[PDB]
C-alpha cells in the first residue's frame, strides 16, 4: 500500500547523480570535515554542554561532602 | 542475424535512404561498405563472439540513466548498477 510510485506528488524537480566508481569515496575528507564538525559543534555546544558541566560540579561536591561527612569532628572530645 | 539482414536490405530501399547511406558512409568510414561485406560480417558472427562482445560492452559497466515523468519507482543508481551484473555469473 505504501511503496515507491505512490508516496508523493513532485513536479519540475531535476536530480543529478554520478556513479560511485566515477567519484572518490573521500573527496577532501579532512579539509572539509574539520570545518563542518566545528560548525556543528559550535551550533550545539551551548545547548548540550552546561547541563553536563553542572553534573560534574554536583558529582564532585557530593563526593567531597560525603568525604568530610566521614571526617571526624574536632569539636567533640574538647570539653574533657 | 536474419533480422539484421532484413533490416539492412529493407532500409536500403528507395533513392533517399541509399543517398543517405552513401553520405554517411563517405563521412564516417571514408568509403561505401557494400552489402556483400555486411553479409560476410553478419555470417561470421556466432554465439560465442556475441556473448564475448556483449560481456565486453554490457557486463559490469556503469550506465547512463535518463528518466522523465512519474519516475519515483525508477530505481536509483546502486540498484541499476547491481543489476548490471549477476552473482551467479
Ligand atoms: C541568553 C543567551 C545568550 C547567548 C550568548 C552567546 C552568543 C550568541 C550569539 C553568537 C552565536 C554563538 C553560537 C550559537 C549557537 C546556537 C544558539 C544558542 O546557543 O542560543 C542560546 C541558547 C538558546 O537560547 P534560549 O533557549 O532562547 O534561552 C532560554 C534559556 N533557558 O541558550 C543557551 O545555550 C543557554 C543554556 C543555559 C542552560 C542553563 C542550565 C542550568 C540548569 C541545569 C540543571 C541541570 C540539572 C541539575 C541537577 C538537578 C537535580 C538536583
Amino acid at each position: 500500500g505504501r511503496e515507491f510510485g505512490n508516496l508523493a506528488r513532485i513536479r519540475h524537480v531535476i536530480s543529478y547523480s554520478l556513479s560511485p566508481f566515477e567519484q572518490r569515496a573521500f573527496p577532501s575528507y579532512f579539509s572539509k570535515g574539520i570545518p563542518n564538525v566545528l560548525r556543528r559543534t559550535r551550533e550545539r555546544i551551548l545547548r548540550v554542554a552546561p547541563p553536563f558541566v553542572v553534573v560534574y560540579l554536583i558529582y564532585t561536591w557530593g563526593n567531597q561532602e560525603f568525604e568530610q561527612s566521614k571526617r571526624k569532628n574536632p569539636a567533640m572530645y574538647e570539653n574533657d | 542475424k536474419n533480422i539484421l539482414r532484413n533490416a539492412l536490405v529493407s532500409h536500403l530501399d528507395g533513392t533517399t535512404p541509399v543517398c543517405e547511406d552513401i553520405g554517411r558512409s563517405l563521412l564516417t568510414y571514408g568509403r561505401r561498405i557494400p552489402l556483400a561485406e555486411w553479409e560476410s560480417r553478419i555470417q561470421e558472427v556466432d554465439a560465442q563472439m556475441l556473448r564475448d562482445i556483449c560481456s565486453k560492452y554490457f557486463y559490469d559497466q556503469c550506465p547512463a540513466v535518463a528518466g522523465y515523468g512519474p519516475i519515483e519507482q525508477l530505481p536509483d543508481y546502486n540498484r541499476i548498477r547491481s543489476g548490471m551484473f549477476w552473482l551467479r555469473f
